[PDB]
DNA sequence: GCTGCCGGCGGCTGGAGAATCCCGGTGCCGAGGCCGCTCAATTGGTCGTAGACAGCTCTAGCACCGCTTAAACGCACGTACGCGCTGTCCCCCGCGTTTAAACCGCCAAGGGGATTACTCCCTAGTCTCCAGGCACGTCTCAGATATATACATCCTG
DNA sequence: CAGGATGTATATATCTGAGACGTGCCTGGAGACTAGGGAGTAATCCCCTTGGCGGTTTAAACGCGGGGGACAGCGCGTACGTGCGTTTTAGCGGTGCTAGAGCTGTCTACGACCAATTGAGCGGCCTGGGCACCGGGATTCTCCAGCCGCCGGCAGC
């Protein structure tokens, strides 16, 4: 058992403690789809700026600074790594 | 003859000239003033005091010594002011604030 | 061994030295720090060369900043931080 | 003699204190990892990531996942629900200005 | 005897005619006395030009509006036609701006 | 009698049928009784929120009357970017 | 001499060198290059030829010849790619975009 | 005395350049003059602060592209970069 | 009437897992002395943004009656709201298990990054003349009235 | 369950006229003709941190089974929002009329700028010793289901 996608990687009981901590008690059997589809767009959101803003510095390597970059850019400001 | 820094006479631990030097070549204005600096060290000083102070607090409430994200994190939340100040920034190793809906609670 | 960088490292461990004599602080938390006063410097940094640019003037002095705080900082941080932006102009011009 | 178990939805507010409680992160690293590096792979090929340009990506993920999911928590209520359902996940993003 | 409109309807036709037309729905002095009221408190002796009444009211009548469909979408939400002030709430929780 | 004619009681101004006429244009259909003063309060605030930029921008430029020029700076200060008045 | 516009050798409707003077004294760079302003130039003419000619269209199914700010934002708005530009961003005199909820609707 | 700016001469051009008999309102005018304002500013200061980023002291072709990237929703962004470096070369071509 | 009887009622008690505390041992590593360099502070002089004064002057605010139409008040009325009962069937929650994350060790190497010679592109200095801005000045063709028909309702039989 | 009478909307012929669009006039700012000097740019080497590999091992994801409780739906009370007739009240306006703040032009002056010297703030690099961490066991912390005395109906008379 091998074969498998990196989209299904994101688990239900990964899902389930994200949204323990967001707070939910009882959750449906069909937010398991809901959050990785919104995962998923979320995730090209930044990484599509990411990828830009290394084309542009001329770099292979996606920096930390540069996701964020990205992030401030998206009205997502990340501490921790720079500033 | 002997020199000093420029905090010492503004009586600031922020730096004045490093806040200059940073307007000047942050492309902001084509002139700074000589005080905009201090002002703005001020600030900076001020707000870094107070969330410090507010971070502290947690952490000596947590019965620990070394100030930790988690604790700045409820320091940023915890406080309106700063909340408002810092709605759209999150902080890594921050976690959240410990908030459940009275709804979800049981009966008695 | 070379290339230095700079940061608010002593600075931020100097106001938590007069604040909390007998507190630290981790590594992360200060990285941290050191990005929130980059965040509030470029915020308030911008909204004074706006002001500047803004009002046909080209100098940035007290003023400009004065205007950003009150136009950034929330309600009583305004009021403590125009109040401390003062008293610490008023103190340089003081001493020279 | 009987055995002992929990009464359903209890449990769910030990973890619910337990994870508000917690600091790490809430997503294996290396799945993520890979779903961030197979979702550059389409924008760029033979892209590299940093360590910790992984780690910030996924804490912001997971911080902006956990505010959906809070916010996705109030509108279930607002409904006079427990579940959150898919349709509150929606709500919350189209109020939110995300996805219309 | 006489014909009489059902509920919801006339609502319905209001609702199409508002829609379709861009005509300022708030009448101009009620919202500049409020507007220089609201300005006393923050610096005496102001003088309000009617361009900036008019951006303050052009920006006042779109975030109203915007507010009442996002109120409209929690109402709908929740299994309702009417909508109350649990819904504005709601709706602006979640938008950020009482958070 | 020169100046300084204070009123008072004119958020009522903001009347009932042009509440119901501004969700009309939102997209209602039903209204409540009780949500107008929960909107004049928003309104309020907003227009709080809004009036307070706008006059320390014009503080800031030792004017005594505040511009259209100055209402839309302090709307794209707060993300309310507003066109059609010189931006 | 022969004195010859940059707008013309650049094949653009659109004030390059007005562009390239205002990034100078926008205070953006220490220094501005060449291109620059023919890219922002072009990209500027591009996007308002996208919206001028939407909002045209607008006006002539409405039977209307001029354009008024009504059709800007049924241009605007009708567009999904434009809308997401012009999301957080509202026109006076625009109005809204007629849509009701099939909630809303009567049985038949 | 006291001349002004604004983008009405070249708005209106492009008008005629698009639809050569249909035109436009004075209240439109300055609804597009203050677009055009705003998306050159949004424009260039992200290319300012891509420059920034990299600490180069020039902006270039390169960092409008960039920004043009970023800002541009898809559609519009590989458009208008086609459009752009069309007008680049255009404009190199012939000195 | 009044005996039994029958089901609930909640009040309480201890067995049941969970959580916490502290002693005991253990590293790992934020906080501190050292070197020197690199840049920040000092003179010395400039020259040019920005303050003042002095006007002009368009313009925002006040009053004042006539209109009229929207705002406020009432009044049947039926429709949405809220609640209560019900019948599921579908989330939760332990248990066995199957496994895939996580560490730990050793490498090769593409990629990031500091120096160097350079060259050649954006800046700086003047002249010039044409494209943008504005005061008109129109005659418009863009708009707004009042008219006349089709329409979508809500009742009847 | 099919027609008829109705308040709505639709088109359309004049009015009818504020104002987009030339037309010049003017002017100021962008382009054309000269260096120039530092900002990026290949070429080079020098690390480095990155991705890859292969044993354990071990907690976590997973599939199954039971249950009960949250949820959706249907019937019922109800009362409040809604649509419409009746004042009435204040926006709207159009008339002048008033000074007030905006706005521009000049002289001046002082403060931000910038260059050559010189000293120390601090960013780094070890380093000894000090705080966060883990173990097991004793100590509590809640949480749940059965025993029981009490209570209120329930068949008879």
């Amino acid at each position: 058992k091998v074969l498998r996608d990196n989209i299904q990687g994101i688990t239900k009981p990964a899902i389930r403690r994200l949204a323990r901590r967001g707070g939910v008690k009882r959750i449906s059997g069909l937010i398991y789809e809901e959050t990785r589809g919104v995962l998923k767009v979320f995730l090209e959101n930044v990484i599509r700026d990411a990828v830009t803003y290394t084309e542009h510095a001329k770099r292979k390597t996606v920096t930390a600074m540069d996701v964020v970059y990205a992030l401030k850019r998206q009205g997502r400001t990340l501490y921790g790594f720079g500033g | 003859a002997k020199a000093k820094t420029r905090s010492s006479r503004a009586g600031l631990q922020f730096p004045v000239g490093r806040v200059h030097r940073l307007l000047r070549k942050g492309n902001y204005a084509e002139r700074v003033g000589a005080g905009a600096p201090v002002y703005l060290a001020a600030v900076l000083e001020y707000l870094t005091a107070e969330i410090l102070e507010l971070a502290g607090n947690a952490a000596r409430d947590n019965k620990k010594t070394r100030i930790i994200p988690r604790h700045l994190q409820l320091a940023v939340r915890n406080d309106e002011e700063l909340n408002k100040l810092l709605g759209r920034v999150t902080i890594a190793q921050g976690g959240v604030l410990p908030n459940i809906q009275s709804v979800l609670l049981p009966k008695c | 061994r070379k290339t230095r960088k700079e940061s608010y490292a002593i600075y931020v461990y100097k106001v938590l030295k007069q604040v909390h004599p007998d507190t630290g602080i981790s590594s992360k938390a200060m990285s941290i720090m050191n990005s929130f006063v980059n965040d509030v410097f470029e915020r308030i940094a911008g909204e004074a060369s706006r002001l500047a640019h803004y009002n046909k003037r080209s100098t940035i002095t007290s003023r400009e900043i004065q205007t950003a705080v009150r136009l950034l900082l929330p309600g009583e941080l305004a009021k403590h931080a125009v109040s401390e932006g003062t008293k610490a102009v008023t103190k340089y011009t003081s001493a020279k | 003699k009987k055995p002992h178990r929990y009464r359903p939805g209890t449990v769910a507010l030990r973890e619910i204190r337990r994870y508000q409680k917690s600091t790490e992160l809430l997503i294996r690293k290396l799945p993520f990892q890979r779903l961030v590096r197979e979702i550059a792979q389409d924008f760029k090929t033979d892209l590299r990531f940093q360590s910790s340009a992984v780690m910030a990506l996924q804490e912001a993920s997971e911080a902006y996942l956990v505010g959906l999911f809070e916010d996705t928590n109030l509108c279930a209520i607002h409904a006079k629900r427990v579940t959150i359902m898919p349709k509150d996940i929606q709500l919350a993003r189209r109020i939110r200005g995300e996805r219309a």
